[PDB]
């Protein structure tokens, strides 16, 4: 996950939250 | 094809590989099911990779 912001998204692939049943893009 | 392995650095996260043309949504559905059936100490997350990395 890219640092330097609160919105630390991936540069490749997705993050799946199976606790809230929600996919983060 | 489809692979699943523990995250090197994140005990609470696993890594999943989904090959091209595969039904990602069906794969996710399974992950969300089993992700809650057991679960780690922390919040269960998966990292989804597009393409066959084998």
């Amino acid at each position: 996950a890219q640092a330097g912001a609160a919105n630390r998204s991936l540069t490749e692939g997705f993050v799946l939250d199976t606790m809230n049943d929600s996919l983060s893009k | 094809g489809i692979r699943v392995m523990d995250h090197p650095t994140m005990p609470d996260t696993q890594v999943v590989v989904i090959p091209k043309s595969a039904d990602l949504q069906s794969v996710i559905s399974v992950l969300t099911a089993k992700g809650k059936e057991a679960g780690p100490q922390g919040r269960n997350k998966f990292i989804l990779l597009s393409g066959d990395t084998s």
